[PDB]
């Protein structure tokens, strides 16, 4: 138990000196003996002379002859690269001598000159020097957010440093594949980028990095020959960095700053991550009908959820005041319901995963079969409405039976005379919109996933209490069947389905400014 | 199924429903899926407590392609719980073949038929099977 | 240099073994599943061990205790010979209970090892970077700081730019323009183009033409995105378009014959 | 259409990258031409205001444009409507 740990096991590094030099030189003087000098070309045979050049005092001098075809390795610049790379956290000072140009001459210094500092205890470290060593590693202008600094003992050994930087990088949603935010470091020295194995793809936002003192190497030393290590590493630094955000969600005005600059990865991670989508759903929030100025939290809530309500009411559109104006909320804002406002392409994807939250179901505005808790003096109302409007359903649908599967009374309708929904299961209309627009998925295969229209009228509205009247003295007038069209277009395309025959719908409203103008017979 | 069960896993109750079918020709085993139970008898007794034994998952497996051969429950108007419980449960019953489609040919039908036959049994055959259903393609 | 310690490990959550017909997601929780219940019989299998060990422990112990009674006052061996054969019962009994506590620390050395049998934690630190402070200072002395402190570096600039418009200085530049990340930059070699407009010598103009044309570009993408310029960065320089190359040439004119 | 519809958007960069509309008009068109005659007989009426926009709102539609607000491009369109059918 001696406080030393070095690099030595293998024996052979000291000969890839020959994949550069022709011929290899070392002058070596040890205390307790005399200088001598060893020459090799790796010629199968080495001399050993003894030495009388100037006095060294105590050390090693490693003189390579360089190769023509590696000139390169005596230039600045790639000398600095590759020190940076691998060599940057070795504790004693990296010096380089050249030429100046008043005329002469230079030394430089400090080729490393950060410090390893997750060697150091976590309670002697202020948070000034974690971000001075952040800017570095990272190559930043600015601070970090947030840091977790931890240690495993046992088997497995390491320290490590977690970052979460202040403002996304232009390229985070970018596929470059440099995959270099996480560095891997045994005993000091550089091992590997993280090659994806040590943080999954959606956490890629993390600088930081991994030190342990002993692992299985490959020959190289570039790799790891038990390549399982990697898994059980991750399984540690996932966990830790969702551990981080809970209590950088105790700081409200940090995690409005962390949330906003970070949301969708969360997201992307519900869609990804079987295992931690419990832990991550509760690190959402949302605008909704409530407090529609800041988001909250989406156990806040449940927490607000009146006893009766069984499920979290939601909708998904194209921003916040379109879903906030849109034609299915009328009835939950007038019954004192909280609807969720979804307004982001891929909260569509986190909500195929996300069927629940705290043991309640999440249920869409937005489909058939809408359950919001009945009254029997409403449920009266209902079945006498049903009955009486039986015929123009009926006939609404022998007109329309292409274009929609089913057509009924309205029950989410206030101040509107008609909206579209779909069937259960499939893409709803904000879904077709994004499938449809995506560059590089076949749609072909919609077929099974694409859902259905269903259109629900209000009973209680004059547009069509005053159609009962026209379709009651024909069933057969063309001018009911044209309405039952224009209406339908009307409430596709405030539903979000594209006219997919946009033209027509055009020329109705200019054959209706032809009445507006009163020049409709063009006299 | 088959590279499943070289890893000594097991769970009871393989079903119709357990599995899920998707966009393109893509069916895949998930385990989301009273209550509609389909078991080999071992399973249904009180006798022995981990009835784990590979077989009732073939069997299972057995009964599952006689739903895809059927399109409709087995038993679905033979019985009501006591006569599907007991009888089954005592190795004493058998859904039909009047529902299992004739459009099938002999070769696959005849495989199936010694689906309903592996009750009697106590082999794991699943490479064997897939070997065969395979091959009668 | 053994690593045979590392040979078989066990990792539910591995993306590496996911057979294609069967759902992802599902073989996860299933094989962890199936590792938690093969740990608990075998700590049940600790348990029925130390019932064993202690059940001879103590029985060998209580015909101990009775033999060294009647090893007192000798005279009846009836129970004295008993107990040899009592004792060498639960002796044979204990060497199973032996075998199987061998057999306990075997399988436990046996058994793969996992991600909570590799690991224990070791200290755990997390801190919420309290945000830097926000200030405002007059016009002049902010202009008057930085251009005292500048008089070395735009001399550091024109030479160290000093071949014309092109990559090279750029690998010595942007590092340098860490400084300049509080830079207000665009007076000041543009009050150096106009301080000797009357007499000065091309090449110097020419280059203050370069760094204005491109500083200039980036400052207008800076007010036109959100962007700081050391963050956007002169990786979209490499472009070949016309918009570099006639565009300059025209503002060169229009800068230097206006003033 | 395409860029609003990507999952990871990076929304507040192309927020700024949407370009700006420019409205056509055919002179010959009997629209055209009442909206003039209209426009000319009083600069300042109500009728032509409420026209220009719900004319205008129509053109984004054939344009591939979406509404900022479809449902009140459907209530102008009901106020049309309750015309067409004698309600009010
Ligand atoms: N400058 C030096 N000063 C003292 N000893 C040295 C020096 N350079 C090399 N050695 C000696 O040469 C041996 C061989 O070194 P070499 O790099 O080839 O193998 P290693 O360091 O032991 O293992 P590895 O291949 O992993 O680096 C060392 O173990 C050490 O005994």
């Amino acid at each position: 138990g001696a406080d030393i740990s070095m690099i030595g096991q293998f024996g052979v590094g000291f000969y890839s000196a020959y994949l550069v030099a022709e011929k290899v030189v070392v002058i070596t003087k040890h205390n307790d003996d005399e200088q001598y000098a060893w020459e090799s070309s790796a010629g199968g045979s080495f001399t050993v002379r003894a030495d009388h050049g100037e006095p060294i005092g105590r050390g090693t001098k490693v003189i390579l002859h360089l190769k023509e075809d590696q000139t390169e390795y005596l230039e600045e610049r790639r000398v600095k690269e590759v020190v940076k790379k691998h060599s940057q956290f070795i504790g004693y000072p990296i010096t380089l001598y050249l030429e100046k140009e008043k005329e002469k001459y230079i030394d430089q210094e400090e080729l490393n000159k950060t410090k390893p500092i997750w060697t150091r205890n976590p309670d002697d470290i202020t948070q000034e020097e974690y971000g001075e060593f952040y800017k570095s590693l990272t190559n930043d202008w600015e601070d970090h957010l947030a840091v977790k600094h931890f240690s495993v003992e046992g088997q497995l050994e390491f320290r490590a440093l977690l970052f979460i930087p202040r403002r996304a990088p232009f390229d985070l949603f970018e596929n470059k594949k440099k995959k270099n935010n996480i560095k891997l470091y045994v005993r000091r020295v550089f091992i590997m980028d993280s090659c994806d194995e040590l943080i999954p793809e959606y956490l890629n936002f993390i600088r930081g990095v991994v030190d342990s003192e002993d692992l299985p190497l490959n020959i190289s030393r570039e790799m790891l020959q038990q390549s399982k290590i990697l898994k059980v590493i991750r399984k540690n630094i996932v966990k830790k960095c969702l551990e981080l955000f809970s209590e950088l969600a105790e700081d409200k005005e940090n995690y409005k700053k962390f949330y906003e600059a970070f949301s969708k990865n969360l997201k992307l991670g519900i869609h990804e991550d079987s295992t931690n989508r419990r832990r991550l759903s509760e690190l959402l929030r949302y605008h909704t009908s409530q407090s529609g100025d800041e988001m909250t939290s989406l156990s806040e809530y449940v927490s607000r959820m009146k006893e009766t309500q069984k499920s979290i009411y939601y909708i998904t559109g194209e921003s916040k005041e379109q879903v906030a104006n849109s034609a299915f909320v009328e009835r939950v804002r007038k019954r004192g319901f909280e609807v969720v406002y979804m307004t982001e392409p891929i909260d569509e994807y986190c909500v195929q995963q996300l069927k629940e939250f705290d043991g309640k179901s999440l249920v869409s505005v937005t489909k058939e079969g809408l359950e919001l808790p009945e009254d029997e003096e409403e449920k009266k109302k209902m079945e006498e409405s049903k009955a009486k409007f039986e015929n123009l359903c009926k006939l609404m649908k022998e007109i329309l039976d292409k274009k929609v599967e089913k057509v009924t009374i309205s029950n989410r309708l206030v101040s509107s005379p008609c909206c579209i929904v779909t069937s259960t299961y499939g893409w709803t209309a904000n879904m077709e919109r994004i499938m449809k627009a995506q560059a590089l998925r076949d749609n072909s295969t919609m077929g099974y996933m694409m859902a259905k229209k269903h259109l629900e009228i209000n009973p209680d509205h004059p547009i069509v209490e005053t159609l009962r009247q026209k379709a009651e003295a024909d069933k057969n007038d063309k001018a009911v069947k044209d309405l039952v069209v224009l209406l339908f277009e009307t409430a596709l395309l405030s539903s979000g389905f594209s006219l997919e025959d946009p033209q027509t719908h055009s020329n109705r409203i200019y054959r209706m400014i032809k009445l507006g103008l009163g020049i409709d017979e063009d006299e | 199924m088959d590279y499943l069960h070289a890893k000594n896993i097991i769970h009871r109750d393989m079903k119709s429903n357990n599995i899920f079918l998707h966009e393109g020709l893509t069916v895949k085993i998930g385990d989301f899926g009273g209550s509609v139970l389909w078991m080999a008898p071992e399973v249904i007794r009180m006798q022995d407590n981990n009835p784990f034994s590979f077989q009732s998952d073939v069997y299972s497996y057995g009964i599952v392609l006689y739903e895809l051969m059927t399109g409709e429950l087995p038993y679905s108007h033979i019985n009501n719980r006591d006569q599907i419980i007991f009888m089954v449960g005592r190795g004493y019953a058998s859904p039909d073949l009047s529902k299992l489609y004739k459009n099938c040919p002999k070769a696959m039908k005849r495989l199936v038929a010694d689906c309903v036959k592996k009750v009697k049994e106590e082999r794991p055959l699943f490479p064997q099977i897939l070997s065969s259903i395979e091959l009668l393609q | 240099v053994d690593y045979s310690v590392w040979d078989h490990i066990e990792v539910s959550d591995d993306e590496d073994e996911t057979h294609p017909n069967i759902d992802t997601a599902s073989l996860f929780r299933w094989r962890h599943q199936a590792r938690v219940e093969r740990m608990e019989q075998f700590q049940k299998e600790k348990e029925e061990l130390d019932r064993g060990c202690r059940e001879c422990k103590r029985k060998v112990a209580e015909c101990q205790r009775k033999l060294k009674e009647l090893e007192v006052a000798e005279g009846g061996k009836a129970e004295l010979e008993r107990l040899q054969a009592e004792a060498q019962q639960l002796r044979k009994e204990e060497r199973s209970w032996e075998q199987k506590l061998e057999e306990m620390r075997k399988k436990e050395k046996s058994m793969p090892w996992n991600v909570d049998t590799l690991s224990k934690d070791g200290f755990s630190k997390s801190m919420v970077n309290t945000k830097p402070e926000k200030t405002e200072e007059d016009s002049e002395e902010v202009r008057e700081q930085k251009h005292k402190t500048f008089v070395e570096k735009y001399e550091k600039q024109i030479k160290h730019f000093g071949m014309l418009r092109r990559w090279d200085d750029s690998q010595k530049y942007l590092s340098d323009n860490v400084h300049l990340v509080c830079e207000e930059t665009a007076n000041y070699l543009v009050i150096w183009c106009i301080d000797l407009e009357v007499e000065e010598k091309c090449a110097l103009m020419e280059q203050v033409a370069h760094q204005t044309i491109v500083m200039q570009f980036i400052l207008e993408l800076a007010k036109s995105l959100k962007v700081d310029p050391r963050a956007c960065f002169r990786q979209f320089f490499t472009k070949i378009k016309t918009a570099d190359r006639q565009y300059m040439e025209g503002f060169n004119d229009e800068l230097e014959a206006f003033k």
